[PDB]
RNA sequence: AUACCGGUAGCGCAAGCGAAUGGUAAUGGAUCUAAUACAACACAUUCAGACAAUCGGCGGUAAGGUCAAUUGUCAAGAGGAGAACAGUCCAGAGGCGAGGCUAAGGUGCCUAACAAUU
RNA sequence: CAGCUAUAAUUUAGCGUACCUUUUGCAUUAUGGGUUAGCUACUCAAUAGACGUGAGUUAAGCAGAAAGCUUACUGAGAUUUUUUUA
């Protein structure tokens, strides 16, 4: 399936990079802006938060901490760095 | 690519050491089946020109061509293809000659 | 713009994608404008769907089906739901109230009937506690649940009086607009009966809510056309009565809501308040009405052009609603076939979001022959013999119209859908028009 | 006499046609040769026809029938001639050999009359027996019942046929 | 999934091109399918233009570090015989190693 | 123009034309409110029946089934038969392998009554299309296999071989008697044992 | 064809062979099959009858296997009361028969 | 079968009570074989049984030929249809391969093979003229 | 119910006229579509071409020279004809048959087939 | 190129320019092989993409794990429902 005396069929002799000598992925420039904070925070939507206390996950009378959304599966990962809320959502209830 | 056993028992009837050394019976088999497929594509073409001679013969010989016997055989809707119009040529003569005096009647009524 | 012909990025919808936070499934979907648009973002991430993400898709797609005027079975819309519907009977134990609302409300509006124990199992799941996923949701979310549970068949009686109990004591904290939607899903069962008593208390607590100054004037148009219907079809039976306050305030509030309806809500609201002065159509409100109801007449289905005309048929020797009748007469002429299209072709039809079941409503307009124009054009039928002295001065045209009403009805008594009665009624409407007609 | 329909025959093939010619070949609907379809008269198929007249036959559907009724009729039984004009040479050894095989009466018997000698052992038979022996000598000895008994059989003579094919 | 990029021919000489050119160039457009293909088979899943600081962000500092020392770095790597087989035809040996 | 890329045009007509199609729609409804191709019915052929020829069509009809053994004596008389796909000249106690008859079984009579040409010593009835009155009595003997055909392909210098080896599907006729002609003088066939059959069909 | 030279046997010495009388007959066979195409066309088309014949064709075999599969996929993707639905407008229509 | 009579005298099949491949070799023995039986009022069928050998199918023939078959991992169709080849044939094998004129006959020529002396009559006033 | 685009061949003393095939769009096809169209779905191969006919540059209106355009074949294609034959003409080979009709080419003998018209 | 097809059946007729590799093109007077037997070339690990078949879905996988690590989800309030009618 290699076909007739290239240098394909020697094998392995030729990265998939290689382009022939036209080095056209070094054409483009190099951005060294870091992204900002928050990005290594967990982000959880009130959707998320509204949904569990709808399930009863969630106590809704009691506040409701980094904790209890650790412990319920409301943060479906390891808080690493903390949590941030980002929402817009309908909410029918108080929340602290 | 063909079993060494079968190669082998074609060769079985060659001559020198293309009959016992598998790999020069390997190449003369593979040229002998080659051989075969032409023949008998052959086969058809050879006994139809032996029909058609015996049939020219055989019609030449009342007078008649082997053209006027079969354009008037098929203008009389007779069904007779070549290998039984030879084989009447050869083994029922006087059939092969009523049917060329008739042909040549009904060919020659004006 | 990657290769010209390629759509460029647009500006907003690049600004709301490009975000660190998570959901970009949802708001993929609600970026997708039409379809099958939908359907291979949900091809791309059939792998990846979790029950928001269909919660999300059950609501677009019951929004992109509302925003062509495509039929909902059609087989697109249909294979999406179904394909929806996999994945609730999936997660059918984990849907919140929120989302199981999503799914039934979308899943009812585009007519896809789940099987019924899954309408059992996710209502039993949104009743199974003390009445408490109903008092942590919003009114919209009751009001979606309702709309979805009065489809789906799902007249069950037990479930629907633990619903109405939950919901009493919250009904008055609800926005006056999704009353409508509650009273509308209790009558669409087989409850409020009498044509079981806590659905009718908190019909009458919503009607009396919606029967009040200053929420009726607050409603939004096209919500007071239904809380108006409601009233008149259901105040002597349970709840408010006679009197011309609300009258004085349904006309009021009907000549300030006027220009916010739909041709196809103006006639639905006018023979409503046409039945609350009956428990009519008083001076100078069908002067200023009828002219929107000409200039609705040119995009106007064919059971509102019946409603129209049953509203124009008591009165038609006058100019304003004799010209508005022979509008009405074109297009029930337009959008119903030939007995023998032309104003588009169905080569051209677009396959994209707005209106383009609209241009295959044209282009020959046979093929939409559902079960409800086949009562209609009988019901248009008898609403046109009503109406005489209007049409009868265009001779021709209510030949070929009763010529097309004729046709129509032959085709869908062939397919089915008419039975001897209807029949009877349309031959009678028939031939009072050729008569009328020579 | 209004020419209804049209009936186009390649008489030409594929092979040497320009890709133009081809494909309003391909478009008439003809694939092989010999190959007759019914066309309408129409102006499009009259201009895909114009542009290839050199490689169809086109008749018309008035035309197809009176040819069809012509052969048809020509096809039609006729009575039969009565003509009235009012030893066998040699047989060879294979000709001798093929009706001993098929014609006359010879294998007619049972099966305990006509049987003959068994073909000796094929090829494949012999290896496995040769290796079998193999197995016997090595693994049991020379002086086994197994060893003394095959020697026994190999040592006696034989009732066989000739093999007559290749196999 | 898509592979983006910034336009080139941006960096410098702007005084010799158009104002609309300029407005062209700023501009990212997504790599070629086939470009893509290639990267997305070597691997390449990188989110961010560079990676942030698990620093910087609030209650999660050095301990005796003021803030930490950033380290530009730079993009130079291409040897036939070492670095970067992407960037080479072919392997080169070694030159006669001393 | 010198990309040998497919151009987008065709793709940004349609659309172009699909966008403006809803106003289109609108606009003509609303001037049909405020104020092309006659086809034929789609016939399946244009020319009528020509109500085909039948021919004598049963070249096998399973007159019966031999029971037990016979004997053929041979006769002076012939017929050419038309058959499997070629026709072939016949007598009693012939033998002809043709391509397999189907729905003929072993020990059954079937009548060739496709029957071309009658002959005896002295007269032939030569048949247009067929003679009516003519038809061959055969016996099927078997429905065997034959002898396997090696059909090789190959092509020199190109890594090209396939190799298949089928064996043809033939069946054995023995022909009882022809009937219709009769022989010349009727000079002797001995008056033999007629052939014992089930004869689950007749004409004589 | 049309080479004399250039040592590759295209042609005999002399740079072609001319037409046998059979050849001219083939030619003039072919010749006189494309005049009466012609010919048969210029009678058709001025014997054309108004609103021309269409003929019957069937769905091509893609159109067929495509709508077959969109028909299983409907079967497939249908709600729960739809058979009866059908059903009863089945039964309305024959009782109309 | 030749002249009326049937020419295949037996049929022997052999088969194992353990072995894989003898599970279509089984079933058609179970379920198959009563109706070839009685289909077959002339033929004799045998049951031999080799308890580690695949299956085979050896047919003997009135012509004192036999003929054995193997009928490995075989379904009962194809061991049925393997008897229809071999019931109906006189047993010649994949080297006979027949005369190709297809036509084998006793007494070709009724009213004598031509000659050189049977229009020796006519040719003679044909070369008068 | 058709519309725009082009400045060549030819012609003219020039300015300028100006085809045929052609491109593009609309409309109509119960004409074709055992398939087509697309794919940021995946896996390749190829990136040395040759000749024949029709129109050309450079050559000698030389070269199975080299380089353009259109078409075909070979490449990767057997069969029949051309005596033999990569590229010409006919014709696109699943297999078997001692069936029939034809194409290119033939119809004195080798070598199948009319002293047909003779 | 030493065979093929033959009812040719003590002997004839017709058909038939080996294979491989490399080439625009090889019977080629281009490469290779005296024959026979044995040995002789797309393997394995880690990682990445895709497809086929699944698992789990209380998101998944690794793990002894309520450590931890790697992938995956987190949003809008958008009039719509009974074959027509009081
Ligand atoms: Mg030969
Ligand atoms: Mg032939
Ligand atoms: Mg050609
Ligand atoms: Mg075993
Ligand atoms: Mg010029
Ligand atoms: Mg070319
Ligand atoms: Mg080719
Ligand atoms: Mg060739
Ligand atoms: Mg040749
Ligand atoms: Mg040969
Ligand atoms: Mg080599
Ligand atoms: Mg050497
Ligand atoms: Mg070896
Ligand atoms: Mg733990």
């Amino acid at each position: 399936g290699r076909g007739m005396k290239g240098q394909k069929s020697r094998g392995r002799g030729l990265h998939m990079l290689y382009d022939g000598g036209q080095l056209g992925l070094l054409k483009f420039p190099v951005t060294r802006q870091r992204p900002s904070y928050e990005v290594l925070y967990y982000h959880l939507g009130l959707s998320r938060v509204a949904e569990f206390v709808q399930l009863g996950l969630l106590d809704a009378g009691r506040t409701i901490t980094m904790k209890d959304l650790y412990d319920s599966g409301c943060v479906t990962s390891n808080i690493k760095y903390g949590v941030l809320l980002y929402g817009k959502a309908r909410l029918a209830v108080p929340l602290d | 690519p063909i079993n060494r056993q079968k190669i082998l028992q074609l060769a079985s009837s060659f001559r020198g050491r293309a009959r016992t050394c598998i790999n020069i019976a390997r190449l003369r088999v593979e040229k002998a089946l080659q051989h075969a497929y032409v023949g008998r594509k052959l086969k058809k073409r050879h006994w139809r020109s032996v029909w058609i001679q015996r049939i020219n013969a055989a019609s030449r010989e009342h007078g008649m061509s082997y053209t006027g016997l079969i354009t008037g055989l098929k203008a009389e809707n007779v069904a007779l293809n070549r290998k039984v119009l030879s084989e009447l040529a050869m083994s029922e003569p006087f059939s092969f000659k009523a049917l060329v005096e008739q042909v040549r009647h009904m060919r020659g009524l004006p | 713009l990657v290769a010209s012909g390629i759509p460029s990025p647009r500006a907003d919808v690049a600004l709301q994608l490009s975000t660190p936070h998570g959901g970009h499934i949802n708001r993929m979907i609600n970026t997708s404008e039409s379809i099958v648009e939908l359907d291979s973002i949900l091809y791309r991430f059939r792998k990846r769907l979790r029950p928001a993400n269909i919660g999300a898709a059950a609501m677009r797609l019951e929004h992109l089906n509302r925003l062509e005027r495509r039929t909902p079975y059609a087989l697109r819309v249909q294979r999406v739901a179904a394909e929806l519907q996999k994945y609730v009977a999936t997660y059918t134990d984990r849907l919140a109230l929120t989302q199981a609302a999503n799914v039934l409300r979308g899943l009812s509006a585009v007519r896809h009937r789940l099987p019924p124990e899954l309408v059992l199992r996710l209502a039993a799941g949104a009743v199974a506690d003390g009445g408490a996923a109903l008092r942590l949701a919003p009114d919209v979310d009751v009001r979606d649940l309702c709309f979805g549970l009065a489809g789906q068949g799902f007249n069950n009686t037990a479930f629907w009086a633990r619903l109405c109990a939950a919901v009493l004591p919250r009904l008055r904290s609800f926005d006056p607009n999704t009353l409508p939607a509650l009273v509308t899903a209790l009558q669409a069962a087989q409850q409020l009966p009498a044509p079981s008593t806590p659905q009718a208390a908190v019909a009458a607590e919503a009607l009396r809510l919606l029967s009040r100054s200053e929420t009726l004037a607050a409603l939004a148009p096209a919500r007071l056309a239904d809380a108006a219907s409601l009233l008149a079809g259901l105040g002597p039976a349970l709840g408010v009565a006679v009197d011309a306050r609300l009258v004085e305030a349904v006309q009021t509030a009907t000549a300030r809501a006027l220009p916010s309806l739909s041709p196809n809500q103006l006639p639905g609201l006018l023979l409503a308040v046409a039945a609350l002065r009956r428990a009519q159509l008083p001076a100078a409100l069908l002067a200023t009405a009828l002219p929107h109801l000409s200039a609705g007449a040119v995009t106007m289905d064919l059971t509102a052009v019946m409603r129209a005309a049953r509203l124009l048929a008591p009165h038609a020797a006058e100019p304003a609603a004799a010209d508005t009748l022979v509008r009405l007469a074109r297009r029930t002429l337009l959008l119903l076939p030939a007995p023998g299209e032309g104003l588009v072709t169905l080569s051209r039809v677009p396959r994209g979001g707005q209106a383009a079941g609209a241009v295959l409503a044209a282009a020959a307009p046979a093929g939409q022959l559902q079960g409800r124009t086949a009562g209609a054009v009988e019901g248009v039928a008898r609403a046109f013999a009503a109406a005489a002295p209007a049409v009868a001065p265009q001779p021709a045209l209510v030949g070929e119209l009763a010529a097309r009403l004729a046709a129509a009805g032959e085709a869908a008594a062939a397919r089915g859908l008419l039975d001897e009665a209807q029949l009877a009624s349309l031959g009678r409407s028939v031939e009072v028009l050729a008569a009328a007609g020579a | 006499q209004a020419v209804k329909s049209l009936f186009v025959t390649l008489r030409r093939g594929f092979a040497g046609t320009p890709w133009f010619h081809r494909r309003v070949l391909e478009s008439l609907g003809l694939k092989y040769r010999h190959q007759c379809v019914e066309k309408p008269n129409n102006s499009s198929i009259r201009g895909m026809l114009s542009k290839v007249p050199h490689l169809v036959v086109i008749e018309t559907d008035r035309m197809r029938y009176l040819r069809e009724l012509k052969e048809h009729y020509q096809q039609l039984p006729r009575e039969p001639w009565v003509l009235h004009h009012d030893a066998q040479p040699r047989l060879t050894p294979f000709a001798a050999s093929q009706l001993r095989e098929h014609v006359e009466p010879v294998g007619l018997e049972g099966y305990r009359a006509n049987k003959q000698p068994p073909l000796p052992p094929r090829k494949y038979f012999q290896e496995q027996s040769r290796r079998w022996r193999a197995k016997v000598l090595t693994e049991r000895g020379v002086f086994s019942a197994d060893a003394c008994r095959e020697h026994a059989e190999a040592i006696r003579p034989k009732s066989y046929r000739r093999r007559t094919g290749i196999r | 999934g898509i592979i983006w990029h910034r336009q080139a021919n941006y960096r410098h000489a702007r005084h010799a091109k158009s104002a609309s050119q300029l407005t062209r160039l700023k501009r990212w457009k997504p790599l070629a399918p086939a470009f893509a293909a290639k990267l997305r088979k070597l691997g390449f899943s990188e989110r961010y233009w560079a990676a942030p600081d698990p620093q910087d962000v609030p209650g999660f500092h050095s301990p005796r570090g003021r803030v930490e020392r950033p380290r530009r770095s730079a993009v130079p790597d291409m040897d036939h015989t070492t670095g970067e087989p992407a960037l080479r035809q072919s392997w080169q040996p070694p030159n006669r190693q001393r | 123009y010198k990309s040998n890329k497919r151009s987008l045009k065709p793709l940004n007509t349609a659309a172009s034309w699909q966008a403006v199609q809803p106003l289109l729609a609108e606009q003509r409804q609303r001037a049909a409110v405020e104020g092309w191709r006659p086809r034929l019915g789609p016939i399946v052929d244009t020319c009528l029946p020509p109500i085909p020829a039948v021919p004598l069509p049963t070249e096998c009809r399973r007159v019966g089934v031999i029971t037990g053994q016979y004997s053929l004596e041979p006769e002076r008389t012939f017929a050419v038969v038309e058959l499997a796909g070629s026709q072939y000249k016949v007598t009693t106690d012939d033998v002809l392998f043709v391509n397999q008859l189907k729905g003929v079984a072993v020990n059954d009579v079937v009548a060739l009554e496709r029957v071309l040409l009658l002959g005896s010593r002295a007269e032939t009835v030569v048949g247009r299309p067929y003679v009516p009155g003519g038809v061959v009595l055969a016996a099927v003997e078997e429905h065997f296999r034959d002898g396997k055909v090696h059909v090789f392909k190959k092509r020199r210098r190109k890594r090209y071989r396939k190799y298949q080896a089928p064996r043809p599907h033939l069946t054995t006729l023995r022909i009882l008697q022809v009937r219709g002609i009769d022989p010349a003088p009727g000079d002797e066939s001995a008056r033999l044992p007629e052939l014992p059959v089930a004869l689950l069909d007749a004409r004589y | 064809v049309f080479k004399t030279t250039g040592g590759r046997s295209w042609n005999p010495p002399s740079g072609l062979r001319p037409l046998s009388p059979a050849q001219r007959r083939n030619r003039t066979k072919n010749l006189a099959l494309t005049m009466k195409n012609m010919s048969i066309l210029k009678l058709a088309e001025a014997n054309q009858p108004e609103v021309p014949v269409r003929l019957y064709k069937p769905l091509n075999f893609s159109r067929m296997q495509w709508m077959k599969k969109k028909l299983e996929e409907t079967r497939a993707a249908l709600g729960w009361d739809m058979e009866a639905r059908a059903l009863q407008e089945q039964a309305r229509a024959l009782r109309v028969g | 079968s030749k002249y009326g009579v049937w020419m295949l005298e037996s049929l022997v099949i052999k088969y194992c009570d353990i072995g894989g491949s003898s599970r279509g070799m089984r079933l058609f023995l179970d379920e198959a074989l009563p109706a070839l039986r009685q289909q077959n009022p002339q033929l004799g069928v045998q049951q031999v049984l080799q308890r580690f050998r695949h299956p085979k199918l050896v047919a003997v023939y009135r012509n004192g030929r036999t003929k054995p078959v193997c009928v490995k991992n075989l379904a009962p169709a194809e061991i049925m249809e393997h008897i229809g080849w071999l019931r109906n044939s006189h047993g010649r094998g994949q080297e006979y391969q027949v005369v190709r004129s297809r036509h084998l006959s006793r007494s070709p020529s009724i009213q004598g093979t031509w000659s050189v002396d049977t229009f020796a009559s006519q040719l003679e006033r044909v070369n008068e003229a």
